């Protein structure tokens, strides 16, 4: 087995399967756990973020760390096309997990609220979609989930979409975002993502916009004077420093 | 004293015994030293004092006139009488001088070369001691009541800043990041203090009668909200769990960092368990404060019994932390006392006041 | 920078802790003795003790306890160091070779914490599930053992009681259960907690808090048949098992406090209890069929003042004393016709608290010869030390010696002694003051439970018999004592500085300087001088008497009338405790301002504060090495050398030397015990170490520092402690690496290693050169 700083072991076979950067990522996820912070697995598409997440969750269940003993009831919110991709990857990589789908397709065939209840009370992985998170926040948030992995979490990039407000209703500290592109049109999207994983770091959207978005943007227009370019460089350095501990982007 | 010397020399008692019992004797004998004076440089009331943690030689002072004074507390003259001369001063002609009252000044822990000061001009300025020029300025939208650097953080260099805003600003001196905010208070934060024990534990006290303990690493809000009664009056937390029945304008961790002392405008001082925020029910009597800003008070260190020196109107009231028994009240100021700071090497106290004086209290004999 | 070489002339002799167990083998019964930095392993033979190993820890052994984890063949040893180096050591004998392997180690110092008043406690669960350490107020550190560490990861449990006197692990409990006495304003109480290593926190103990005697200071965990605990206070011994409350108040234990204990049996039917007077008691538990019926205390006899005591077997008890010689006594079944069952089998020399010492070239040789005030109340004595190894004579004084000076012209030693009288008053025992040839008492016109009587003993420097004993006034404490000739008259005087000690005050306001002359077997009082404070120190200073009354250092002159007349004063001191002299310069060691270089400018007739060290070091002793190098000893077991630097910053002494000795220096003195190095300063410590500081040149200092680093890279310490960490200057508010000081012990260990290890040392420097160097270095002591 591979052992990390405090009590976190990941099985030797599960660990051997991973690559060097994926196990760096499993480490990084677990320091996030130790500090009770969220973060953005920003490794770009195809590098394997499902596997780092599954390996970390498996080592979280396997290490029996101490409220929840090991892994609690976690929710994975993903685009509708990959819910079954997630189920497949969980069943091949860590079969002991109970991985339910919260969808019409699903596999349950009873009241969905019953599925959410059962997964909350048997510490399963509930795989749902962003649409369902919007529609069933009344039920999805009455159960004190242990992790709130959002796959392709850049669907949270609009701070005012209903999905965004919904996903920001989980009381848990262990929020994770999987998105190889956690910035798509502007810095407001980055603020929204970081406001999900760690609400305070970037300030209120007032402060973030005035301190970072207007400066960092205004130094990229072609006509930008040198002074304003240098301000943009300075503010970009500050922003990268601020978000360094919580973004892992290979 | 001769019994103590004989017991030390012969090994009966650990030398720690003599150190602590004698330091306690020196604290009980603390009295206004007219055999030491501090040079008057402030045109306004002294709001804050900070003796450097390493070597305890130099003192900072922030006045209501916006000047910062840097004093030498070592008696470099061969006389038994000396005045603590003012080495430096950020004066009315200094281009970086604060435009309004300096409400807090703090040495950088771990090194004397940098110190930080916050003002009602809505700035926290970082100063390089040697060149005495600002290295950084953190502008805030609202006037600063109190800032504090962790006395312990070998890892992070965050400054917790409390302004009239309901949020606590965390400013990273390492690459300048003033975006982090701790939200959960509802009124002006009148006092902030990092735990001396835990690198990332911050205690914040606000005019809404609430004191909160935070883990600035954590992404899930305040750890603890101090409650007077510990559950006797229990309510779904929307307005209850107040530390005081007024504004809480002073915070001070005990030396070992296992307890928290709060003073509020209910004319009370309370002692709390800093791990679970449980009131220890130490009485302390009545502590007259009606300060409308942060009230800086200190504790003793390395004595047989710990003490707390709290500004009590124009006097400095000395209490035993863990029994509440008021040792005494040091009366030598002419107006209300704003701040006291303890020199832990010689059990000396310095106290500033609105009467534009800084008085040294040294043990008698 | 200063270049100083520290070495041990006499290793510490005071036994600060001793345990018994099966450490070297499952069948051996070992006696492990902690003298401050030395761990001495003996085998309990049918007669005496056979030494098997003596190791040097890089640490003051604060805790030392043997424990046997499940499956282990023989006892492992847990040691905690004063600097909080924890280690678990195992003894592995491979034929001739002997090793002490470190089964685990770590540093458990909390960065912050108020180190507890009563001092470092270290207990081990009777089932070896955890090591409980009370190091700081309000915290209780737990080192798990079931989670088999190699780094000793430990966690704090917050203890709701902040003033814990003593704590033990109870027996016969499914959970690790601690029982401790703590003091709150409402009195002293005994409380129990159950330790949860899984929850990492306390739980409600088996039996709730109980209000106990006011001076309850000892907890004794009692083995499984009885269970419970026995709390010893001053006037009572009480037994708690949760529902049972036995309580006795034996009148025989009221006279002195019980300070150490030991379980004679495995079943705890008998305990030894040692008190500060040196009495030895046997506490008997009478069982009922099993419950406990009643407690009995019987006085076995007297021993040396025990710090620790251990019952070995067959009535043999090792009484490890810090204040007197350690003892190996026998407990007879029948009394000795004097009421005593204790019979001393063997005595182990202990240069006890060395409170003062002098180097006299007695026998008119070229050899120095230490004479030290060793020991304390009943164990006080003069020890005479000389090379021949070191031979140690003992002159039992039977009372605490305090100072000693040699008057050569008169062929005598003047010794300040102190004896404790009870009632007007009565001597508890015949003390060397009371058996002098002649005697006298101070009849002075200046000033008009148990008390301390102080005498000036004139002792023959051939026979070491008390030629004379002058008792000082009632409630007069003699502190300082100098032998010298003053002014221009030719008589050599014994000058004693005293203080008047009344319980109504914390610092004496009254005292006097008495000038005696010893001639014709009598001690005449030649002069007196009422001073307004305690005379902590007097040095003869260029024909004049330089005394230090409470906070003033003043210089007296000896007038033609033969009286002391003040010449100058100096006041900028908290407490001038230590005075030294070299030429016109006076070094003042303060209670807490630490050193001051004063100059008597004779052209004016007043003092001048030349330089000062502004660091807050609480001195225990001071010395002048050179014109500008000032050795000092802080009460945190550190040596530092100050140096007059090279404006007003010239009034700042520069601390150019720093070194953690691990011993409490009580005295420095120039001299050498022998017939490359410059100067030679001996020092005597509380533990009984005699060490030697001397000045090196820059070249050799560099060489020896290089080889120090090499030996650190090669020699492996017992608890895997780093030498640099051990010698690092340490105070509760400061910590710096050593500098300007070479551990002569580590250097001299360069001989006790095999030749391949030597080449490992001597890679880039030949070896035989350094063998010559280190031999020449050992020549100095
Ligand atoms: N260490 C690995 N060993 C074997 N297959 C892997 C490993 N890492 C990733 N994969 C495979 O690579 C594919 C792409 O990874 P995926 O997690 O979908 O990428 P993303 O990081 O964009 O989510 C997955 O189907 C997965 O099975
Ligand atoms: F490649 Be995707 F971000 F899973």
């Amino acid at each position: 087995d591979a052992e990390f700083d405090e009590g976190f072991k990941v099985p030797g076979f599960l660990f051997k399967k991973l690559f060097k950067y994926q196990q760096t990522g499993v480490r990084w996820l677990w320091e996030l756990h130790c500090q009770q912070a969220g973060g953005i697995l920003g490794d770009e598409m195809g590098l394997g973020k499902t596997i780092q997440i599954i390996a970390f969750l498996a080592g979280l269940s396997y290490s029996k760390i101490r409220r929840f003993e090991g892994l609690g009831p976690t929710v994975i919110v993903c685009p509708t096309t990959v819910m079954h991709q997630w189920v497949k990857e969980f069943h091949t990589w860590w079969p002991p997990f109970r991985v339910a789908i919260l969808h019409e397709t699903g596999s349950y065939t009873h009241k969905k609220e019953k599925l959410i209840r059962d997964v909350a009370h048997c510490h399963g992985i509930l795989i749902t979609s962003y649409s369902y998170i919007r529609l069933m926040q009344d039920d999805i948030s009455r159960y004190d989930w242990h992790y709130v992995i959002l796959d392709e979490g850049h669907k949270i990039r609009n701070p005012n979409a209903a999905v965004t407000l919904a996903c920001k209703q989980f009381r848990t500290p262990h929020r994770i975002i999987l998105s190889g592109s956690p910035m798509q049109n502007n810095l407001r999207e980055l603020w929204s993502l970081f406001d999900f994983i760690f609400p305070g770091k970037l300030g209120t959207l007032p402060v973030f916009m005035e301190q970072f978005s207007v400066p960092i943007t205004m130094g990229g227009y072609s006509n930008a004077s040198p002074v304003q370019v240098k301000t943009a460089y300075k503010c970009a350095c500050v922003l990268r420093d601020t978000i360094n501990p919580y973004l892992l982007r290979r | 004293m001769l019994g103590f010397l004989s017991a030390r020399q012969t090994g009966l008692e650990d030398p720690l015994r003599l150190r602590r019992a004698e330091s306690t004797r020196r604290v009980l004998g603390l009295e206004l030293n007219k055999d030491r004076d501090v040079e008057r440089i402030h045109g306004g009331g002294i709001n804050t004092l900070d003796i450097e943690p390493v070597e305890g030689r130099y003192m900072l002072s922030g006045g209501s006139d916006g000047v910062i004074v840097l004093y030498d507390l070592e008696n470099s003259s061969r006389q038994s009488y000396y005045t603590c001369k003012a080495v430096c001063s950020i004066g009315r002609d200094h281009p970086d001088v604060h435009r309004y009252s300096v409400e807090t000044v703090q040495w950088y822990p771990h090194d004397t070369g940098m110190f930080t000061s916050s003002s009602f001009d809505k700035t926290l300025k970082v100063w390089d001691t040697n060149t005495l020029q600002t290295a950084d300025v953190f502008n805030f939208e609202e006037t600063v009541y109190s800032h504090h650097m962790s006395p312990v953080s070998t890892k992070h260099c965050l400054v917790a800043v409390g302004t009239r805003g309901p949020k606590v600003q965390l400013c990273d001196l390492k690459s300048g990041s003033c975006s982090h905010i701790l939200q959960g208070h509802r009124q002006e934060i009148l006092a902030v203090s990092w735990s001396p024990r835990y690198d990332y534990i911050l205690a914040t006290a606000s005019a809404d009668s609430r004191v909160k303990l935070w883990d600035v690493r954590r992404a899930s809000g305040c750890l603890i909200t101090l409650d007077q009664h510990n559950g006797k009056k229990s309510q779904a937390v929307e307005s209850a769990n107040t530390a005081h029945n007024g504004k809480v304008n002073g915070l001070c961790f005990t030396s070992d960092g296992l307890h928290l002392l709060t003073v509020g405008t209910d004319n009370r001082m309370r002692l709390w368990n800093s791990s679970n925020g449980e009131n220890t029910l130490v009485n302390y009597g009545k502590v007259c404060n009606n300060s409308k800003k942060g009230l800086k008070f200190t504790v003793s260190c390395g004595c047989s019994s710990e003490f707390v020196f709290v500004p009590y109107g124009s006097t400095i009231a000395v209490y035993t932390v863990y029994s509440g028994e008021q040792i005494t009240m040091l009366k030598g100021h002419y107006k209300t006392v704003d701040c006291c700071v303890f020199q832990s090497n010689f059990q000396e106290l310095y106290s500033g006041s609105r009467d534009c004086n800084i008085l040294a209290w040294v043990p008698s004999l | 920078m200063s270049y100083n070489y520290v070495v041990t002339a006499q290793k510490p002799t005071a036994v600060n802790g001793c345990v018994t167990g099966h450490f070297t083998s499952a069948e051996d019964l070992n006696l492990l003795i902690a003298k401050n930095t030395r761990l001495e392993i003996y085998v309990v033979t049918a007669e005496g003790l056979r030494p098997v190993k003596e190791v040097g820890m890089y640490g003051k052994i604060a805790v030392m306890e043997l424990f046997r984890p499940k499956g282990e063949s023989k006892d492992l040893l847990f040691i905690l160091t004063a600097k909080y180096n924890a280690c678990i050591l195992e003894y592995k004998q491979s034929g001739e070779s002997i090793d002490i392997i470190t089964r685990a180690h770590g540093n458990v110092q909390d960065r912050i914490g108020r180190p507890s008043e009563t001092g470092i406690i270290g207990i081990i669960d009777p089932e070896c599930r955890m090591i409980g350490l009370r190091l700081y107020d309000g915290l209780f550190k737990v080192i798990p053992l079931d989670r088999d560490n190699k780094e000793l990861k430990a966690f704090n449990i917050r203890l709701e009681e902040l003033h814990v006197i003593d704590v033990k692990f109870l027996y016969g409990c499914q959970a690790p259960t601690i029982c401790f006495v703590y003091q709150d304003p409402q009195g002293r109480h005994v409380k129990t907690y159950e330790v949860s290593l899984r929850e990492k926190e306390f739980n409600k103990g088996p039996w709730k808090q109980e209000n106990v005697e006011a001076e309850a200071s000892m907890v004794i965990a009692v083995p499984e048949p009885f269970g419970g605990a026995i709390i010893i206070g001053q006037e009572s011994i009480t037994y708690h098992n949760g529902d049972k409350y036995l309580a006795i108040a034996p009148p025989i234990i009221k006279q002195s406090t019980i300070v150490c204990h030991n379980r004679v049996d495995p079943n705890g039917s008998r305990y030894l209890l040692g008190d500060m007077e040196g009495r030895l008691f046997m506490l008997l538990l009478e069982k009922e069929e099993v419950t406990l019926k009643d407690l009995r205390v019987e006085l076995l006899g007297e021993t040396s003042i025990a710090e620790c005591l251990t019952y070995l077997d067959n009535g043999v008890v090792f009484v490890g004393s810090r204040l007197g010689d350690s003892q190996l006594v026998k407990l007879n079944v029948d009394s000795n016709e004097q009421g005593s069952y204790v019979v001393a089998m063997e005595t182990f020399t202990n240069l006890g608290p060395i409170v003062d010492m002098c180097v006299v070239d007695l026998e008119r040789q070229g050899q120095g010869q230490l004479v030290t005030c060793s020991g304390a109340f009943k164990e006080g004595s003069l020890r005479i030390i000389r090379n021949g190894k070191l031979h140690i004579r003992t002159v039992p004084l039977y009372e605490s010696p305090r100072k000693i000076c040699y008057q050569e012209v008169s062929q005598c030693f003047g010794v300040l002694s102190s004896r404790i009288e009870v009632q007007g008053t009565t001597a508890l025992r015949p003390s060397a003051s009371t058996q002098a040839l002649s005697s006298s008492v101070s009849s002075s016109k200046l000033f008009s439970e148990e008390v301390e009587v102080h005498n000036l003993l004139i002792i023959d420097q051939h026979t070491f018999e008390v030629l004379h004993a002058h008792q000082f006034l009632q409630n007069e404490y003699a502190l300082s004592l100098v032998s010298c000739k003053l002014g221009k008259d030719p008589n050599t005087y014994f000058i004693v500085g005293t203080a008047m000690v009344y319980p109504e005050e914390a610092e004496p306001k009254q005292g006097r300087i008495v000038v005696f002359q010893y001639s014709d077997g009598k001690l005449q009082t030649v002069a007196e001088k009422e001073v307004k404070g305690a005379v902590y120190s007097m040095v003869e200073f260029n024909g004049k008497l330089l005394a230090s009354i409470n906070s003033t250092v003043r210089l007296y002159e000896w007038t033609t009338e033969k009286e002391l007349r003040t010449e100058c004063n100096h006041y900028n001191n908290i407490m001038a405790l230590y005075l030294k002299t070299k030429g016109d310069f006076i070094l003042v060691g303060d209670l807490m301002r630490s050193v001051l270089l004063l100059a008597y400018k004779p052209m004016e007739g007043n003092f001048e504060e030349i330089a000062r060290d502004f660091n807050p070091n609480w001195m225990s002793a001071v010395e002048i090495l050179d014109d500008d190098n000032f050795l000092g000893a802080e009460n945190a077991f550190n040596l530092f050398v100050c140096q007059k630097d090279s404006d007003e910053e010239r009034q700042h002494l520069q601390e150019v030397g720093l070194f953690h000795l691990g011993e409490f220096v009580n005295v420095f003195c120039h001299g050498s015990l022998v017939m490359p190095t410059q100067g030679s300063v001996l020092f005597g410590t509380v533990n009984g170490m005699i060490g030697l500081v001397t000045s090196l040149s820059e070249s050799w200092y560099n060489l020896l520092l290089d080889m120090q680093n090499r030996l650190n890279k090669v020699i492996k310490s017992v608890g895997k402690i780093e030498h640099s960490f051990w010698r690092s200057f340490h105070t509760e508010r400061k910590t710096e690496p050593a500098t300007g000081f070479i551990d002569g012990d580590l250097i001299e260990s360069f001989l006790d290693i095999s030749r391949p290890k030597m080449q490992e040392v001597v890679a880039n420097l030949t070896a035989d050169d350094l063998i010559k160097v280190v031999e020449e270095l050992t020549r100095i002591h």
